């Protein structure tokens, strides 16, 4: 259980990470 | 060792072995981390200080900026009144590319010198000894904080890789 | 009256705090009434 | 706005907003109260803390007993 | 209207070389009393009644190692006041007991006091928001934690940092080996903290230096600038393309940037602040219990963590007699923790 | 008589700078010798 | 044209006058002997 | 086993360490500066024993 | 829209939802108060006061309950461990069931008062504005608060209406609720004697009345009320902070130092007690009054209690936990059972040998014993080959005076060599690991947990005190500062005073 | 009732829900050894 | 511009010297003298280094009582001679 949740928290650290990077809000100019 | 314990347990020998501590590249890369965090802040909270109004008290300020506006977002001038005071004028900065550039300088080559530090220790050339440096009239050793170091320092030496020697010193 | 040698220091502590104190204010209060600021 | 049984009778003690006394009013006296709550706390300090031993006062668990 | 008490304001806040203030009536003693009686005390005092060493260029110690020392652990938590039951009003038994360290440290704590209040008092004059005074909390929180709550919680002052280089590495020591203080995830964050604003300040001010646009012919370009200024000096559209680009994201927005640069060196402060008052009650982050169930029953595992706190062991063993000297501890050469040969 | 610039700021800085090499030095030498010196 | 006896004046000779005396002091120590 | 004496240190979560214990633990003292790829190793047994994920890491 | 961390902020100019909010964060507590008091209930085990106390138990909120009176449950025992008692209707449980029903009505009262926000009560009769006079209202609930705390204090304490407080002799042996009479010379400020606690109350009670009509009937001066911003709610809630900080940091202090508030019956010993061998060094004076009066050793030993040679263990030591060492201490070292005995060790000659005990600083610590001289003359070596003080070669042996081992010796040596271990503790017990699958390590009491809980929220409280402070004396420029400042304004020299165009 | 004038709309953007996860993510990848002991 | 005279104008004028190669070598002077007369041991009760022990003595004089503590540090003197 201690294992899976290390590499759960993980894994979800590493979706977050594509889509903060492919799926970020554009900076747009004005 | 490429890990969290293993990465302290690398620093604990390194200071058994090189009395680390005591030497001055590792003093300035700490100069280096301490100073660059304490100008991070001072910088983050200058330039918060002296944002320029453009929102209403229900919205966040960062709305207030707008990516790729030509105009500058706080008031610099400001920021250099309100520092300039806080010490004496000629202590702060009215030029932002000479700020900027300090910022970079000051955690870069403070951590050049960390870098150095362990790449120098690397071939023993090790933090300074004063072990027994101060003596009585008649010889007695008089400790000081050094000497205290020194006894830490001792008992990370003998506890290390508690297996690992067969012969009293400990050469590499 | 029972003052204990520390009650005593105490009280010369308390005597002290305030002559520094009363003597900083009254040398200010004096240079800020000598060297007044300039209005309208 | 409301008004209730209960709201009436507590008007008055809501109504005197930003309400004020000429210029330092009491402003001296409460300077006087704040320097004297300064050394009482300065005495239960230093009481607690055995810079201040006084007689008949045994800072201690062994103290009544 | 026209009293004292505005006349003495006007004399406070006039603009000159050195500004002065409300607070700088608590500020400028408590500050040079503090400086002063350090500069005292590393020059003169030594540290042999309290500790057994010497502690002075007097006494031949270099800036390295001179120190003001604690109090004995016998003076307890005394404020030890020249005028206290100790020294008595005599100066110089006053400095053998230790009594710079409480000057100093009270000294100290009143002026910080003092330094945030002129941020305060200097923001208000001006007509800035006081967020350099909101940053100069951290710095309190460490020096309240580490210098007065930490040694409240222990025995006496004589576990407070002693104010010297080599004393307050010997203080990181005693944290390794008595509290493994490394293990503390507040220490952990800490280290973020500090790790990350000095990141952050390198990375930022590297960015604005190369993303600085063209404004004057020197290749040399600080006098291309001008302090009044209506336009940015650097590119954040360029600066924002270039790490979005190298690392996948990169700031946009310039209030965040520099608001960010605010939090995360004085967020990691105060957290590291948080496991030192953990620390001041021995609640420590010294084991994982499970670990030790493990290796108390199978003598074949072994990790990072267990070679650590034999190291502690080491630490603890070798350095307490000659660190705690009150303990009168003798520890016969046969119980002394060593490994094979060394 | 006390009119500035009459004692060039280049020299006031080389002089000083080199009473703190001086003095530092003396500092250095000082560590192998006497108190502190290990002997 | 400009005072002489300031807040400045005495800050600056604050830390300066200590400065020096304890600059002599440091170095007549470097001829202690045990 | 990184000091070379028989003596295999655990870094893994699957071992027993959490995120705080755990580490990929450097190349056995027996192999010293030597360079250890996997193909110098008779397998991925003995390459592990030996501490070869840190050198390729 | 409003960012996360503010949306709490549209109360600010709504009295009416703020009173419900304060209502509801009442309901939360009150209802923390009951849930924690019945847990406690449904883990405590009353059956030994003597080595299994409430400190022992992880039990945080009972000694509260216990300090002011309430000793006693609805199902006949008692903290003092009596029996067949009628508590009435203020035992734990109902404590716990008031602050439960106290829970739900404030709960409802906040409905109202969301719902009922709009009040005219609330608005300014000469603007129609909402707002609150905040002056008035500190002198109002000042009074109040004066009223109550002199009526705590004349009546609850004193036991003239109401049950007393908590009390006991030097050494934390008899504790009762006794009533208490007020002490009105100087040793009323000393922390430890109880009258002082009562004098206080009756005292600031009566300066708390004064000065509430005070700051009813007179108003703050103009230069007051402009200088603390004393029309904005949120000046109000940064002085508040900052006495709120001020009083967690002093119940810290007086948790971890100890008072006559904080008691050992119900927090545990203090650290400071086995720095000085406090208890070690009664036990020792009454066993040598027993050997006085003519008493064996054995007899001597066996007339201590053994609710006095437990404080004389460290695992009851506050400063001996950790961090992440969760739970009641039964859960380290284990439940007490019973004294094993004094451990008398001596060396082949007889010689009486002392083991040095564990400081606190340590969590491991070496098994030395030294004659009454502190000559070294046993230890347990580390390295075996050039050994000269092991239990072996010495001779080593122990014997028990009092408690379950009374009479007894052992010469073996990995038997005497184990006790010598438990001695660096100090006194010797009997512990039951295998009811809470105990695992060896210790845990703080309720006197550390309290203590650091207290000193870290008392640190944050300042940082929210800074804040909001700075949110107040700043509110002007909370949103930026003058898009049209003026350079000179900035400009040193333009202004003789700093930020006074009236100076230039 | 007649509604109450002091509501707001809250916001939180797409980058202070990804900094947040990322908090709150960190957090619980450093605290969570320590809640397993 | 803040209404003193520039350093620069102060530390390049001749008065500034006539008073300053007086002033400073008389500080430096003073300190010296503060140590060398032995001055500096007696103001602060710092040892010699002939007294940090007596002469068979190698137990260091540890301050063990906080309210006799100055009576302990003059006894340790005591014991020197
Ligand atoms: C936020 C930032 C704001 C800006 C910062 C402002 C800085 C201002 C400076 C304030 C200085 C405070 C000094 C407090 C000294 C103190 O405490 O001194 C300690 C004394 C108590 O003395 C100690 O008491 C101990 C226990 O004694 C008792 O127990 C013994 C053993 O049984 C004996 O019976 C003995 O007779 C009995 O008195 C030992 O004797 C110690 O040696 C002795 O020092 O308490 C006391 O004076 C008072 C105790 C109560 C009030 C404490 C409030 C302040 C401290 C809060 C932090 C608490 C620490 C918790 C750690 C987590
Ligand atoms: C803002 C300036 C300032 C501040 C905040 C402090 C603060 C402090 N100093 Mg420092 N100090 C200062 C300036 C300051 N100092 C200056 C300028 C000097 C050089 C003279 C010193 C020299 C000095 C020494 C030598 C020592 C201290 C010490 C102290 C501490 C204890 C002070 C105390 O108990 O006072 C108590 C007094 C007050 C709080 C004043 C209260 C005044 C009230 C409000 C008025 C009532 C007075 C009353 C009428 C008197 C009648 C008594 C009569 C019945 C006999 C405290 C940290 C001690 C220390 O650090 O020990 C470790 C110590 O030994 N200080
Ligand atoms: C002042 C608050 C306080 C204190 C001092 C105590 C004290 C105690 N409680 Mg109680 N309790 C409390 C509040 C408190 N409680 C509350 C609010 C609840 C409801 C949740 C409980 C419910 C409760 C239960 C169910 C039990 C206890 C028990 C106990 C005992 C064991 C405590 C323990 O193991 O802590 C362990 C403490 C920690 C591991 C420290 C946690 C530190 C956190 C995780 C830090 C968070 C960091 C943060 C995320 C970082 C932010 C960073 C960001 C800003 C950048 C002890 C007497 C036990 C007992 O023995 O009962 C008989 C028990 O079973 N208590
Ligand atoms: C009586 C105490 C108290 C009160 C009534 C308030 C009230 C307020 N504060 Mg302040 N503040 C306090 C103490 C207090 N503060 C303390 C101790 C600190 C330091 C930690 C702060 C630091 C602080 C900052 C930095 C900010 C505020 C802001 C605010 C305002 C908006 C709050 C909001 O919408 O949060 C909304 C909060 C959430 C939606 C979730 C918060 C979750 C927390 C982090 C974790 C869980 C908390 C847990 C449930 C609470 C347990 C209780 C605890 C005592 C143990 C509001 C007026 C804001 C402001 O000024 O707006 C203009 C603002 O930016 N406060
Ligand atoms: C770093 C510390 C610090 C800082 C920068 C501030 C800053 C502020 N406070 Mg806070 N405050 C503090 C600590 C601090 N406070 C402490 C420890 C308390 C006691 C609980 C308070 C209680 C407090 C209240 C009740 C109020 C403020 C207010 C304010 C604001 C206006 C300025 C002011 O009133 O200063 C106050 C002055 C000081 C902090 C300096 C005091 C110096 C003392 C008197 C020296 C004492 C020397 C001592 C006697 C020597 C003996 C020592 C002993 C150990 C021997 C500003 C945001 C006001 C506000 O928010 O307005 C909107 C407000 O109403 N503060
Ligand atoms: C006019 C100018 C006014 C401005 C000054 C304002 C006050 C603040 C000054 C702070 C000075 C702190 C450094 C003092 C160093 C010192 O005196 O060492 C004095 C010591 C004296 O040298 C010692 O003397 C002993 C005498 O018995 C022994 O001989 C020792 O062996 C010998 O080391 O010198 C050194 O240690 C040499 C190195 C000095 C370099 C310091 C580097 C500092 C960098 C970080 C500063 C932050
Ligand atoms: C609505 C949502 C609520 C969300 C709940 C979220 C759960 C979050 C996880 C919290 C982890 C903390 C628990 C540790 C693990 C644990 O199991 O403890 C579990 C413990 C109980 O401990 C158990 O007790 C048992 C017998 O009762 C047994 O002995 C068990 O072996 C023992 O583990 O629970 C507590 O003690 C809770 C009270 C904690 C007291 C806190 C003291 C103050 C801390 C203040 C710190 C603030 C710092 C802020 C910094 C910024
Ligand atoms: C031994 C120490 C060696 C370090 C030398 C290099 C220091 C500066 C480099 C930091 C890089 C940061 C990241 C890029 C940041 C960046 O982009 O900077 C850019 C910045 C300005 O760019 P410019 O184009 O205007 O000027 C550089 C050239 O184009 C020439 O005009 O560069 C400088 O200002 C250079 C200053 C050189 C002065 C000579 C070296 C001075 C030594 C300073 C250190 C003293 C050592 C004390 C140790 C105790
Ligand atoms: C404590 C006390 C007090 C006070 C005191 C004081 C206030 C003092 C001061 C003092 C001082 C004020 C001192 C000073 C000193 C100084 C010094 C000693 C310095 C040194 C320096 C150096 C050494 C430098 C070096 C260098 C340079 C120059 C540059 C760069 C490089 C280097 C860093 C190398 C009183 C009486 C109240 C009371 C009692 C106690
Ligand atoms: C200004 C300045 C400063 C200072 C500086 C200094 C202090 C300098 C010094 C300088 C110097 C002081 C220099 C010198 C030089 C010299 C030389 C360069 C020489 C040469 C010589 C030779 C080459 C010789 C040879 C010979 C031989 C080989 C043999 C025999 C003969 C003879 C001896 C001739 C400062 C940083 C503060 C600030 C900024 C600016
Ligand atoms: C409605 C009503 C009712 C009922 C009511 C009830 C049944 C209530 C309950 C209530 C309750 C049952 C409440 C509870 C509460 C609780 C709370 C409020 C808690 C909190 C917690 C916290 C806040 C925590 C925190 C933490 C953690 C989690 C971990 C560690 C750290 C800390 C400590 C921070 C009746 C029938 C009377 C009728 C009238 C109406
Ligand atoms: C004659 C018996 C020899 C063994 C001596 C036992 C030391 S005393 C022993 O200590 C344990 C903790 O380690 C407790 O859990 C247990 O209750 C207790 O009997
Ligand atoms: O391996 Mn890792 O640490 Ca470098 O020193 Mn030799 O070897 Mn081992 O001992 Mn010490
Ligand atoms: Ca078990
Ligand atoms: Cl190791
Ligand atoms: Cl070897
Ligand atoms: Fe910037
Ligand atoms: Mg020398
Ligand atoms: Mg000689």
């Amino acid at each position: 259980m201690e294992t899976i949740t290390y590499v759960f928290i993980f894994a979800c650290i590493i979706a977050l990470f594509f889509f903060a990077i492919f799926f970020r809000e554009p900076p747009r100019i004005t | 060792p490429l890990g969290i314990s293993g990465t302290f347990n690398f620093m604990i020998v390194f200071q058994a072995e090189h009395n680390i501590l005591m030497h001055p590249f590792h003093q300035l890369g700490v100069a280096g981390v301490f100073g660059g965090a304490l100008f991070c802040a001072m910088h983050g909270s200058l330039v918060t200080s002296s944002l320029i109004r453009e929102t209403t008290e229900t919205e966040s300020a960062n709305y207030g900026y707008k990516f790729g506006q030509e105009e500058e977002t706080y008031n610099i001038v400001a920021a250099h009144g309100y520092f300039g005071r806080l010490i004496f004028q000629y202590a702060s900065f009215n030029n932002s590319r000479s700020l900027h550039f300090f910022l970079a300088a000051w955690p870069v080559v403070g951590v050049w010198f960390a870098a150095l530090g362990i790449s120098t220790m690397a071939f023993n050339l090790n933090g300074f000894n004063f072990n027994h440096s101060v003596i009585d009239a008649k010889g007695n050793v008089i400790n000081t904080w050094a000497d205290i170091i020194n006894r830490a320092n001792l008992g990370m030496e003998v506890m290390h890789e508690r297996n690992a020697h067969n012969f009293p010193l400990d050469l590499a | 009256m029972t003052i204990t040698p520390s009650l005593k220091g105490f009280f010369i502590g308390l005597l002290s705090g305030a002559v520094v104190l009363g003597l900083t204010f009254a040398v200010l209060i004096a240079i800020s009434q000598i060297d007044k600021v300039q209005r309208s | 706005a409301r008004r209730t049984w209960l709201g009436d009778i507590l008007r008055p003690l809501n109504s005197e907003y930003g309400k004020v006394a000429p210029g330092w009013g009491t402003t001296p006296l409460m300077a006087v109260f704040m320097g004297l709550f300064l050394v009482f706390l300065l005495i239960i300090l230093e009481i607690y803390n055995s810079t201040l031993i006084l007689d008949g006062v045994n800072v201690s668990w062994k103290a009544l007993g | 209207e026209r009293g004292w008490f505005d006349i003495l304001d006007d004399w406070l806040k006039r603009d000159r070389f050195v500004f002065v203030g409300w607070s700088g009536i608590l500020l400028f003693p408590c500050a040079y009393l503090a400086l002063g009686g350090w500069l005292t005390g590393t020059t003169f005092v030594t540290s042999w009644y309290t500790h057994g060493l010497a502690s002075s260029y007097l006494e031949g110690c270099n800036f390295l190692t001179v120190a003001v020392s604690t109090p004995a652990n016998s003076m307890g938590h005394s404020l030890l006041l020249l005028w206290g039951p100790e020294a008595q009003g005599d100066f110089t038994r006053w400095c053998q007991l230790g009594g710079l360290w409480t000057f100093i440290a009270l000294h100290g704590a009143f002026g910080l006091i003092g330094f945030m209040l002129r941020q305060f008092e200097i923001a208000r004059l001006v007509g800035v928001r006081p967020y350099n005074a909101i940053a100069f909390s951290a710095p309190i929180a460490v020096f309240v934690s580490v210098f007065l709550i930490y040694p409240l919680g222990q025995s006496s002052w004589f576990f407070a940092p002693s104010f010297g280089v080599a004393a307050i590495f010997r203080f990181l020591l005693f944290f390794q080996g008595f509290h493994n203080w490394t293990l503390n995830p507040f220490h952990m964050m800490g280290v973020a903290g500090v790790l990350g604003g000095a990141l952050l300040c390198a990375i930022h001010g590297a960015t604005v230096e190369n993303t600085l646009f063209q404004d004057g012919e020197g290749a040399s370009t600080f006098r291309a600038f001008n302090p009044t200024q209506a336009e940015e000096t650097y590119s954040m559209v360029t600066a924002n393309r270039f790490w979005s680009q190298i690392f996948g994201i990169a700031f946009s927005n310039k209030r965040w940037l520099h608001f960010f640069m605010l939090f995360v060196p004085v967020t990691g402060l105060w957290m590291s602040a948080i496991g030192v008052v953990g620390l001041a009650l021995n609640l420590r982050s010294y084991d994982f219990i499970s670990q030790e169930i493990r290796a108390a029953e199978d003598p074949e595992f072994e990790t990072f963590y267990t070679k650590n706190l034999l190291l502690n062991e080491g630490i603890r063993a070798w350095m307490a007699p000659q660190d705690q000297p009150h303990e009168n501890f003798v520890f016969p050469e046969e119980v002394l923790p060593r490994g094979n040969a060394l | 008589e006390s009119e500035g610039g009459r004692i060039p700021l280049w020299i006031v800085a080389t002089v000083a700078g080199m009473g703190v090499i001086v003095i530092v030095g003396l500092f250095f030498y000082g560590a192998y010798a006497g108190l502190g010196s290990s002997l | 044209s400009y005072p002489i006896f300031t807040v400045r004046w005495v800050a600056v000779h604050t830390l300066a006058v200590p400065t020096i005396f304890f600059l002599g002091a440091i170095a007549a120590m470097q001829f202690i002997q045990r | 086993d990184i000091d070379g004496i028989r003596e295999p240190v655990s870094g893994s979560l699957l071992y027993g360490n959490n995120i705080i214990t755990g580490a990929v633990v450097p190349s056995s003292n027996a192999i010293g500066l030597h360079f250890y790829p996997i193909w110098e190793a008779a397998s991925l047994d003995e390459w592990l024993y030996n501490g070869g994920p840190y050198q390729l890491i | 829209g409003l960012p996360w961390y503010r949306v709490h902020t549209v109360l600010i100019n709504d009295p009416g939802r703020l009173i419900a909010a304060h209502l509801m964060h009442t309901a939360l507590v009150a209802g923390w108060a009951g849930s924690m008091a019945l847990y406690e209930l449904a883990t405590f085990d009353p059956s030994d006061p003597v080595l299994n106390p409430m400190w022992r138990q992880g039990m945080f909120v009972l000694p509260f309950m216990a300090r002011l009176g309430v000793t006693g449950s609805w199902s006949g025992w008692s903290i003092t461990g009596e029996t067949g008692i009628d508590p009435g209707f203020w035992s734990f449980e109902g404590v716990a069931l008031a602050h439960i029903v106290l829970s739900g009505l404030l709960f409802l009262a906040a409905c109202w008062h969301w719902v009922y926000w709009d009040l005219e009560l609330f608005r300014d009769p000469r603007t129609g504005e909402p707002a609150l006079d905040l002056p008035k209202m500190f002198g109002i609930h000042l009074f109040l608060a004066g009223l109550l705390c002199f009526g705590f204090g004349a009546f609850h304490l004193t036991g003239l209406f109401g049950p007393g407080m908590w009390v006991s002799d030097p050494y934390g042996l008899t504790g009762s609720v006794q009533p208490v009479a007020p002490e009105w010379g100087p040793d009323g400020f000393n922390p430890y004697n109880p009258g002082g606690v009562v004098a206080h109350h009756i005292a600031a009670g009566i300066v708390g009345i004064i000065a509430g009509l005070f700051h009813i009937l007179v108003r703050p001066p103009q230069r007051l009320y402009k200088a603390l911003r004393m029309g904005n709610i949120e000046t109000v809630l940064s002085s508040s902070i900052a006495a709120v900080f001020f009083a967690a940091f002093v119940v810290a202090g007086t948790m971890w130092y100890g008072s006559a508030t904080t008691p050992i019956e119900l927090f545990g010993p203090t650290r400071y007690q086995w720095d000085s061998s406090y208890f070690q060094q009664e036990i020792n004076r009454r066993v040598q009054a027993s050997l006085a009066s003519g008493a064996t050793l054995e007899e001597a030993w066996s007339a201590i209690p053994e609710k006095l040679a437990f404080y004389d263990y460290i695992g009851n030591n506050p400063a001996k936990g950790g961090l992440f060492r969760t739970g009641p201490m039964n859960k380290g070292d284990g439940i007490a059972q019973a004294w094993k005995g004094h451990a008398v060790f001596r060396n082949k000659e007889g010689e009486e040998l002392f083991v040095r005990r564990m400081p606190a600083f340590f969590e491991s610590f070496p098994v030395i014993l030294t004659d009454k001289n502190g000559v070294v003359k046993a230890d347990i070596p580390f390295r075996r080959a050039e050994s000269k003080y092991s239990f072996e070669q010495q001779g080593v042996t122990v014997s028990f005076y009092g408690g379950e081992l009374n009479g007894q010796t052992f010469t073996d040596p990995p038997t005497v060599k184990s006790y010598a271990r438990k001695a660096i503790f100090g006194e010797i017990f009997e512990f039951d690991t295998e009811t809470l699958n105990s695992d060896g390590i210790f845990r703080t009491s309720p006197r550390g947990w309290f203590t650091f809980a207290h000193a870290v929220f008392a640190l944050l409280f300042f940082f929210g005190h800074i804040w909001h402070g700075a949110r107040t004396l700043f509110r002007d420029v909370f949103s930026g500062i003058d898009p049209e400042l003026s350079p000179e304004q900035v400009e040193w020299g333009f202004y003789q005073k700093v930020g006074d165009v009236t100076t230039r | 009732m007649e509604p109450n004038p002091n509501r707001q709309p809250v916001e939180l953007n797409r980058t202070s829900l990804y900094l947040g996860l990322l908090l709150i993510l960190v957090l619980a990848l450093l605290f969570s050894s320590y809640f397993f002991n | 511009t803040t209404g003193e005279r520039p350093f620069s104008d102060i530390i390049t004028s001749v008065r500034y010297w006539v008073i300053h190669s007086i002033t400073i070598p008389a500080l430096f002077i003073a300190g010296w003298l503060f140590v060398s007369t032995g001055l500096a041991y007696d103001v602060f009760g710092t040892p010699r280094p002939d007294s940090y022990y007596a002469q068979e003595q190698r137990s260091i004089p540890l301050v063990t009582d906080r309210f006799e503590a100055k009576q302990q540090v003059e006894t340790f003197l005591e014991q020197l001679k």
